[PDB]
RNA sequence: CCACGCGUCCCCCGCGAGCGCACGGGGUCGGCGGCGAUGUCGGCUACCCACCCGACCCGUCUUGAAACACGGACCAAGGAGU
RNA sequence: GAGAAAGAGAGUGGCGCGGACGCUACGCCGCGACGAGUAGGAGGGCCGCUGCGGUGAGCCUUGAAGCCUAGGGCGCGGGCCC
């Protein structure tokens, strides 16, 4: 299900790294990148991920669908947002809130997109 | 154009016979030799002023050599007008029997 | 809708607010009645001494029903019969204090620990200021400082002791539920005495501090807290 | 008056009276 | 509506009124005073009209924020503090500035200012110190008073007047305020004999003299 | 909660005991009143000593 | 104008001296690394006065300022540039160190990526 | 005086509105001042030195070790509940 | 959080699309009291060494292991990172 495979993954995963009294997790669809139950992206049915685009600018947003759970190629849908910083965040807010799609990650994705766009606007 | 600090001798630390506690200086203020006279000096600013080799920065002036360790008088100490003080860094034992200038300016008159 | 569901929320809130206000008026007038009772208790033992001296007889006042023990000797080297009595008096640390009512079952306990305790007959000001400054409560076998009347009232409501002057009245005027009211109180962690002890080891009669010092326990309390 | 079971009508009546 | 009256009871001690609540009921007269019972702006543009949203959402979020603080009550800002005087400092006394560049010079005190500071001039014609502010802790106040009940110091000088700006060359307004005030102060101290010579000299502790035994 | 001291802090004492307010009001009125009575008897005694 | 952290409380430390192991001054064969001595006549084990102090639990720092660098951050040992994306959001709290083994060629990519991602690096100029 | 209205029978003689001050569930200032490019600022720690207080050398067997009890010059490596 | 065993219970009759952190549940948080220790017992080590199965699209001749250090540091500490 989800709570069994969390209790398998929680200490035995290859994405987990543990050093300097800090515990992290490097799965690609993780928001805040930390080892927990809410934020781990491999487990759940419905999952938001925020990545920087293949282009230098833009934010791709990853949505796990409900149907192909065991089918990894047709499970994650991508959407690329190459816009201004306000409407990128309002787009991610509308996608997570108003679709009822895993609403606990609604603020962590906005934090992550705000951290990606700050790195994409040029260096001081 | 004159002098504006009372004379005090750093007598020792606050000490038991087999233990000294370096976070509290014993100051013997010249002129007051009783607890009915030590009432005036409570809570006054005080300073251990000493020269050294390398230049320090002096507030309101060019760099001098004279450095300080500030502190305040806290409470009286025994019947002979000896008084306690605490400095913000503890006094070195270099200063035993030297002149701490006990100020007047946190004044209560 | 949320029209009547809204208003009955503040109906219930206003109901319990008025309930709390009625409770505060209750404990106000209970404190006033207590002040009247203490005036009468102080004046009648003067009145009856005067009417005894007016005839030429003597008025023996009642032996007091309430003492306050303080542990003045430390942990080390305690005889076990002296030790168990102190554990039942709840004087474990040095300079703890406990109200203790008097009877034949308790005075013969206190004379076993006479070398280790200082005890006397505490004044109304002493029983006040000990409760207000150093008085805590054994709530859920924890130690919660008596900051509000609900901490007293939730534990001692069924003995009709629901403010702090109810507790003071039950301790001082020793009542029916003195056992429960006193065992509610945590043992008083009194400080070391300002000014200083006379002599720890010998009895108060022979110029010390141990043992019964009847009216003079108040001088000890005033400088121990 | 002050205890909540039997004093309910009395507190309601004094609540009506304080207007 | 209604004119706000002042407090009906006089304050007896701090936090205690002189009349209890029954007498206060009788005085306030509640026996006869019974009672019983944005974000969007439409604008035209040169399309149609646009509903602009004032105070729009943030364009950025820092990766983590602090939480809000708990609430405390008796902690005013500095302007809302009550301000103490000593008993010895009254307007008309003479002061000994102990710390700043005017070391130990005797000075006439004028006015408790609105930041808590003391308005100061021993007139600069004799001891060379202007209209200055000082602090009441750092100042010995001897018991030598002149009567300045019949003077006027200007209203426009205050803490925001004496506040530092950012070489400091003095303004002409400082000169005319100084010349306005000392022309009233200086003939008062010339009335007392040997006081103008007292103010020119500096306080100094010599040998064998101790502040706990000397009175002033 | 921080335990504030009812013998020093006034409103905690009132929070535990609202009748302490009227005891202290009545006793401050009595302090001042007996003080003024003794000052008036002392002034009368000085007037009688003058006369 | 470096990357300042979120909050910077007063990092109070109870003890600043190391715990010298007893009689590590007396010999060279004895390192200064603490070993609780288990002798029967030892002045240190039974806590005499004026002796070498023992590392009790009470010397532990508070949990809010434990492991905390004096610049307010916490270090995190980073081997490759792929791990700086882990600190992309733990930014105002946790800073990055590059390990000793990493090449001078591979330090520059990590330092530039950290300058993009606003991560403080403790040793940004470790080869020049 | 922590007492406030009216109407009803009889004994006895349940939502009023606003503001505001605060000895009220742990500190704030919506207060300030100075010094800073080759001579100065910070660095508690780690290097040397100075002073006051403290301060006998470890392991060990022992009732008790600093012992005029035995083992040990110093260092590196191996070295004992498998 | 409220001195008083229990329902912020259901029913029938008279514009602006917004809302911090969290929860490795083996985690996080809140109160209270407590802390001596040889012989010994137990727990926890993100203390340390050597090898083996997994794993880090780990590191490394643009310089790994080792060694030295008056450099910056973290941890009560074993130790560790620059
Ligand atoms: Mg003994
Ligand atoms: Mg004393
Ligand atoms: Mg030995
Ligand atoms: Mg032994
Ligand atoms: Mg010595
Ligand atoms: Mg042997
Ligand atoms: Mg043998
Ligand atoms: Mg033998
Ligand atoms: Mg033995
Ligand atoms: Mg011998
Ligand atoms: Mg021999
Ligand atoms: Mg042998
Ligand atoms: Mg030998
Ligand atoms: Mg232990």
């Amino acid at each position: 299900s989800a709570h069994l495979q969390w209790m398998v993954v929680r200490n035995c995963s290859s994405f987990l790294i543990k050093r300097n009294k800090q515990t992290y997790s490097t799965e690609p669809n993780n928001l805040k990148a930390r080892n927990s139950f809410r934020y781990n992206g491999l487990i759940h049915r419905k999952t938001v991920g925020v990545e920087p685009a293949a282009d230098g600018k833009g934010v791709v947003v990853v949505m796990k669908r409900r149907s192909g759970q065991r089918k990894p190629a047709t499970s994650y849908v991508r959407t690329t947002i190459n816009k201004n910083a306000r409407a990128t965040l309002s787009s991610i807010r509308h996608m997570i809130r108003k679709n009822k799609y895993h609403p606990d990650l609604r603020m962590a994705a906005i934090r992550r997109a705000s951290a990606i766009l700050r790195s994409q606007k040029p260096v001081m | 154009s004159g002098r504006l600090w009372c004379k005090a001798i750093f007598a020792g630390y606050k000490r038991g016979l087999r233990n000294q506690r370096e976070h509290t200086a014993l100051l013997k203020i010249e002129g007051v030799y009783a607890r009915d006279e030590t009432e005036f000096y409570l809570g006054k600013r005080c300073a251990y002023v000493y020269k050294a080799k390398n230049n320090t920065v002096t507030p309101g002036g060019k760099p001098n050599k004279t450095r300080v360790i500030w502190g305040k008088v806290t409470r009286a100490h025994g019947n002979s007008g000896m008084v306690r003080a605490k400095f913000r860094s503890n006094l070195p034992a270099k200063a035993i029997g030297h002149r701490i200038r006990v100020m007047l300016y946190p004044s209560r008159i | 809708n949320f029209a009547e569901l809204k208003i009955k929320r503040l109906r219930k809130k206003f109901a319990q607010k008025m309930l709390r206000k009625a409770r505060r008026k209750l404990i106000y007038e209970k404190a006033k009645h207590y002040h009247k009772e203490y005036r009468q208790m102080y004046r009648t033992e003067i009145r009856m001494a005067r009417m005894a001296r007016k005839a030429g007889n003597f008025y023996v006042p009642a032996e007091p029903k309430l003492a306050f023990v303080i542990r003045i000797r430390g942990i080390n080297g305690v005889s076990p019969k002296v030790r168990k009595v102190l554990q039942l008096l709840r004087l474990r640390q040095i300079f703890n204090g406990t109200f203790v009512k008097l009877n034949k079952a308790s005075i013969n306990m206190l004379r076993i620990v006479e070398p280790y305790i200082a005890w006397g007959y505490p004044n109304l000001k002493s029983v006040n200021e000990l409760i207000y400054k150093r008085g805590y409560g054994k709530i859920n076998k924890k130690r919660i400082a008596l900051t509000d009347n609900t901490l007293i009232a939730r534990s001692l409501g069924k003995y009709n002791i629901i403010c702090m002057e109810d507790l003071i009245h039950e301790i001082y005027t020793v009542g029916k539920h003195f056992k429960e009211a006193n065992n509610f109180l945590w043992p008083f962690k009194l400080s070391s005495p300002r000014g200083g002890m006379k002599k720890k080891t010998t009895h108060f009669v022979e110029g010390g501090d141990a043992g019964n010092r009847e009216d003079q326990i108040n001088r000890l309390i005033r400088r121990m807290n | 008056i002050a205890h909540p079971k039997l004093g309910r009508r009395a507190r309601a009546r004094i609540a009506r009276g304080l207007r | 509506k209604g004119k706000p009256h002042c407090s009906r009871n006089p304050v007896l001690v701090r936090g205690i009124g002189r009349y209890s609540r029954s007498a206060m009921y009788s005085r306030k007269a509640l026996y006869k005073r019974k009672y019983a019972a944005l974000a969007t702006v439409t604008k035209p543009v040169g399309g149609g009209t646009r509903v602009v949203k004032l105070r729009k959402m943030p364009r950025y979020y820092p990766t983590e924020d602090v939480p809000r603080k708990l609430l405390s009550h008796g902690k005013k800002p500095f302007s809302q503090h009550v301000r103490k005087l000593r008993a010895s400092i009254t307007p008309g006394t003479i002061l000994i500035i102990l710390t700043g560049r005017h070391r130990g010079k005797r000075v006439v005190f004028l006015k408790q200012l609105s930041s808590g500071l003391l308005l100061v001039t021993g007139p600069l014609s004799l001891n060379r110190v202007p209209l200055r502010r000082t602090h009441q802790k750092f100042v010995i106040a001897t018991s030598t008073k002149i009567d300045i009940s019949g003077v006027k110091i200007p209203k426009h000088l205050t803490d925001a007047y004496f506040k530092k700006k950012k070489k400091y060359e003095i303004t002409e307004q400082r000169k005319v305020d100084q010349k306005a005030v000392d022309s009233q102060i200086l003939p008062k101290i010339k009335a007392v004999p040997q006081l103008q010579g007292y103010l020119r000299s500096v306080f100094a502790l010599t040998n064998g003299v101790y502040p706990h035994k000397l009175v002033f | 909660v921080l335990k504030k001291n009812p013998l020093k802090n006034l409103r905690i004492m009132l929070k535990l005991n609202p009748y302490a307010k009227t005891m202290r009001r009545n006793t401050i009125l009595r302090q001042a009143r007996n003080h003024k009575l003794r000052v008036e008897r002392a002034a009368a005694a000085l007037a009688a000593k003058s006369d | 104008a470096a990357l300042r952290p979120l909050v910077k409380p007063k990092i109070v430390k109870k003890r600043t001296k190391k715990f010298i192991r007893h009689q590590s001054d007396r010999y060279v064969k004895i390192k200064r690394n603490w070993r609780k001595p288990r002798g029967i006549d030892n002045r240190v084990r039974r806590r005499f006065k004026g002796q070498i102090l023992m590392p009790n639990i009470g010397y532990g720092s508070n949990k809010k300022t434990k492991h905390m660098l004096p610049s307010g951050f916490r270090k995190f040992l980073v081997h490759n540039v792929k791990e700086l994306e882990v600190l992309l959001m733990c930014n105002k709290s946790y800073c990055a160190e590059i390990a000793h083994n990493v090449s001078s060629k591979n330090r520059k990519a990590i330092v530039e990526r950290a300058a993009q991602l606003a991560i403080r690096v403790t040793n940004p100029n470790a080869r020049l």
